[PDB]
RNA sequence: GGGG
DNA sequence: TATAATGGGTCTGATG
DNA sequence: CATCAGAGCCCCAAA
């Protein structure tokens, strides 16, 4: 085939076809399977051995893997790998977490608080207090995983007009801005089905976010508004040191009816 | 440890395309395209639907959503009907479905074979409002939509077609999403526009230009006037957490104690006049002030709950007023009330 | 504003707890401002940095799972294996909760192949669809790395 | 600060000086009516000007934003009885 | 940057 | 919407 | 032997 008719390789008789001078060959670790008639399994299927490929049911898989159905050559190609299912980011953490049965896993750590060494009844002991922690409060450890993050009221993080008539506003916001506009282009990248290496990269820029907004600074970089390197105050930071909420404002605040002068 | 060091590692993974398989991944794109059309019309199903299945499958069951456009939703249970009514077809019709299916397949090569173009573009951007990364993925958006677009016949290489949607989507998003107040995408262009422009004036006048001058250099329609709120609406907002500023800004909705005692203290001696009064006479006064709804009826619509006509009521209420005239001078309490 | 609404279609205490309808904005005090949460439904789920970088990490030590590991499947550089599906990788099977770094993901997800280019017109020394062995020449500057189906990419002649 | 006409900063020294002298009200007073329970700083003045002696105060609205900006991270602080039932300190504004 |  | 463009710019103490 | 969290109070004018 060509762009336009003419350059078009017209068989002029009747003979057979050889190829020569490949651009590059590629090797491939799979399994060919010539078929006749039509075949069953459409390229991209995930087969295991004793599948049924094509013919109504004559030809099948030995191997186990991935289904490439060749046109040109009539073949059913199946490329040797399993349906494995391994996971990234908080998705697979949250899983897990759910997958514990927290009363189980302490039958079996306090079966091996009777072990010696130090060691190992040191560290079970570490992991049944998490575990007791869980057991006794109701808590749930799949709740250490976000799905819905909250918002702070608007009012605890204004945008006022000053003076001036210019605005002023709190860090949270472009914090919280920062994080909708890598949900929303994250929603877009799935509905479009963009590839694996896209939609892996938004995920770690999504988990970045929610990490900048609840302790910015704790892991990697300090997210900062251009042009100022100071970091943004993220939720930790209002909340603790000396000049946090606990200490500048509920163990000390300032007061009316008061004065000073000089004595 | 560093995310745009981990991502310039993902990306190395992918070889680039030779003209060939350049040519050839472009081909199978465009082909599975039509043959998600021609495959809707045997099927007399939605093209957008059909094509959607066929994502499915290729990506595999990690992902797999309600698609908003389409109407069906895309759990296992619904793509495996649309996936076994397409395995349904004759020979000749079912060798569509190979056809789309190798299509996407060969549009995600495509997609991950050129995200190293879209990133030596994003770097230049850098500094404009959103971070390296940010650029990145809106210029990867672009790129998804130079894949559905490009047409492969033409003869020209798929870099020079990207390169227009990925500035596209980049520049888009700095002009979308860098401002806390965001400023519609042709607002932004004008403020750029000013700021340009009068960067050149101050380059050949040695001294930064006043509103009159960049008026002038703006062109027709432009004063003075406009240029001074087109930048007052082009002020982004500055940090309440400014080494803190934000310590300096008194609180001005709710009301201070002053405010609430003496709002509490009209109330108290006005009530005081709803009794010398009476019932209906303290009520079209409420109607008409605006005591009830907040809204200020007319003596016409105030007629309509008590019967009379805009000429009883007047007495009604001026005879009101006048007999509160004359609780005052007596009482003498409502004056300082200002 | 204390009672009233956007667009100002009820703006008083005879109306508390009415949700407009043109605009939606319910009437009451507009204190609610500092007090009414409001929340973002992520599209995949995130997790809460404290419980991950307070240290010792409490849903590390939960799933026994060493700082590193955590980074590593949060930040997306290694999966976890949540089913192995009879997986083997370099002999051992895939056992579940192992770490795999993103080449043996697609060695066991994708199967493995590789490319070799032959210079311009030099031909071939086997054809196409054949089995081969590791190690056995390709072309006359070109051996295998590994056993497999050959396959032609585009014959320059035919 | 003067130029803002402000108050004076009551710090965590002076809290301290106020409980060893036992000062329990004076001290309730300085953590609410005299700073920031809304509720009690307006009626305490309405109170004074009306010569009836102070009000008993409510809640620092100061906890309020600590306890809202806790659900902003996920963390759910209740404030209980003695038998455990959950007391509502922002007075049904924030339920639905 | 000063005061105590 | 189409030349081609493809990897960045101190100071101490507690705990794993 | 590495990583993280601590490191006095109140007040002024400035920004
Ligand atoms: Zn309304």
């Amino acid at each position: 085939a060509a762009i336009d008719p003419e350059e078009e390789v017209i068989a002029e008789a009747e003979g057979v076809v050889h190829l020569h001078e490949p651009a590059s060959i590629l090797v491939v670790k799979a399994r060919v399977y010539p078929f006749e008639d039509d075949v069953e399994v459409s390229t991209g299927d995930r087969v295991a051995p004793g599948d049924v490929l094509a013919d109504g049911g004559k030809v099948k898989s030995d191997v186990y893997g991935r289904v490439e159905v060749d046109l040109v050559r009539n073949v059913v190609r199946v490329v040797e790998s399993y349906d494995i299912d391994a996971r990234m980011g908080a998705e697979a953490i949250q899983q897990l977490l759910k997958e514990l049965d927290l009363e189980a896993l302490e039958k079996e750590l306090l079966e091996e608080m009777k072990h010696p060494s130090r060691a190992r009844r040191a560290k079970a002991r570490k992991r049944l207090e998490v575990v007791r922690a869980f057991l006794d409060s109701g808590n749930r450890p799949e709740w250490m995983i976000l799905e819905a993050v909250p918002v702070l009221p608007p009012d605890l993080r204004p945008m006022v007009q000053v003076d001036g008539g210019r605005f002023a506003t709190s860090d949270l916001n472009d914090l919280y801005r920062r994080l909708i506009n890598r949900n929303n282009r994250l929603k877009k990248l799935l509905a479009q089905g963009a590839p694996e290496i896209i939609i892996r990269n938004e995920k770690r820029m999504l988990q970045e976010a929610v990490d900048a907004l609840l302790d910015n600074g704790r892991r990697g970089a300090p997210v900062t508004n251009p042009g100022s390197d100071r970091p943004l105050r993220s939720l930790t930071d209002i909340l603790s040191g000396k000049q946090g909420r606990f200490r500048q404002n509920l163990l000390g605040k300032r007061v009316d009816y008061s004065g000073r002068s000089v004595i | 440890s560093d995310p745009v060091r981990q991502y310039l590692h993902e990306i190395g993974q992918v070889p680039l395309l030779t003209l060939e398989e350049e040519v050839e991944l472009a081909r199978k794109v465009e082909e599975g395209m039509e043959a998600i059309k021609k495959l809707s019309e045997i099927t007399g199903l939605d093209p957008d639907l059909i094509r959607e299945v066929v994502r499915a499958k290729i990506l595999g069951s990690a992902r797999v959503r309600h698609i908003p456009g389409l109407k069906e939703t895309l759990d296992p249970k619904t793509v495996e009907e649309i996936d076994q009514k397409l395995k349904s077809l004759p020979k000749e019709h079912k060798r569509y479905l190979h056809i789309a299916r190798e299509g996407e397949a060969a549009r995600q090569h495509l997609i991950e074979a050129n995200l190293r173009l879209v990133v030596s573009i994003a770097k230049k951007y850098t500094g404009r409002g959103l971070s390296f990364l940010d650029l990145i993925q809106e210029g990867n958006q672009g790129l998804i939509r130079a894949v559905e677009k490009f047409e492969y016949k033409r003869r020209f290489k798929f870099s020079t077609y990207a390169t227009w949607w990925i500035r596209q989507a980049i520049n888009r998003a700095i002009a979308d999403q860098a401002r806390t107040i965001r400023i519609p995408v042709h607002m932004v262009e004008t403020i750029n526009k000013l700021s340009r422009t009068a960067r050149q004036l101050q380059q050949e006048l040695g001294r930064e230009p006043t509103y009159e001058e960049i008026a002038e250099a703006m062109g027709p329609g432009w004063d003075a006037k406009r240029v001074e709120e087109t930048l007052k609406i082009a002020q982004e907002p500055v940090s309440l957490e400014t080494p803190f500023y934000g310590d300096f800004i008194p609180d001005e909705h709710l009301p201070s104690p002053v405010d609430a005692a003496t709002q509490s203290l009209l109330s108290e001696e006005l009530e005081k006049a709803l009794s010398k009064l009476s019932e209906r006479e303290a009520m079209v006064l409420k109607l008409r002030k605006g005591l009830i709804d907040g809204r200020e009826h007319t003596l016409e619509e105030v007629g309509a709950f008590f019967g009379v006509t805009r000429e009883r009521i007047r007495q009604i209420e001026n005879k009101a007023l006048r007999k509160l005239k004359y609780h005052e001078s007596r009482t003498r309490k409502l004056r300082d009330f200002l | 504003k204390d009672y009233e609404c956007a667009c100002g279609k009820y703006k008083r205490q005879r109306f508390e707890g009415k949700v407009c309808e043109r605009c939606g904005v319910e009437v009451t005090k507009s204190i609610v401002r500092r007090y009414r949460m409001g929340h973002i439904e992520l599209a995949t789920p995130a997790a809460h940095i404290w419980f991950v970088k307070d240290v010792p990490s409490k849903i590390g030590t939960l799933l026994d799972l060493s700082a590193t590991e955590l980074e590593q499947v949060l930040y997306f550089s290694k999966y976890i294996v949540l089913d192995p599906k009879g997986a083997i990788l370099n002999g051992v099977p895939v056992e579940k909760r192992q770490l795999l770094t993103d080449e043996e993901y697609r060695e066991l997800r994708y199967g493995k192949q590789e490319t070799y280019p032959l210079p311009p017109g030099v031909d071939a020394l086997v054809k196409d669809g054949e089995e081969v062995v590791k190690g056995q020449e390709l072309a006359p500057g070109v051996v295998s790395r590994l056993d497999g189906v050959a396959l032609y990419r585009f014959p320059r002649r035919v | 600060g003067k130029a803002q006409f402000g108050g004076q900063r009551f710090g965590e020294m002076e809290v301290w000086a106020l409980e060893a002298y036992g000062a329990a009200h004076t001290l309730q007073e300085m953590l609410t009516l005299k700073s920031d329970d809304i509720e009690g700083r307006n009626a305490a003045y309405e109170a004074i000007i009306k010569g009836e002696d102070v009000p008993e105060p409510s809640v620092p609205e100061s906890f309020r934003v600590l306890v809202k900006e806790l659900q902003a991270l996920a963390l759910d602080v209740q404030t209980l009885d003695e038998k455990d039932n959950p007391v509502d300190i922002f007075e049904g504004l924030a339920s639905k």
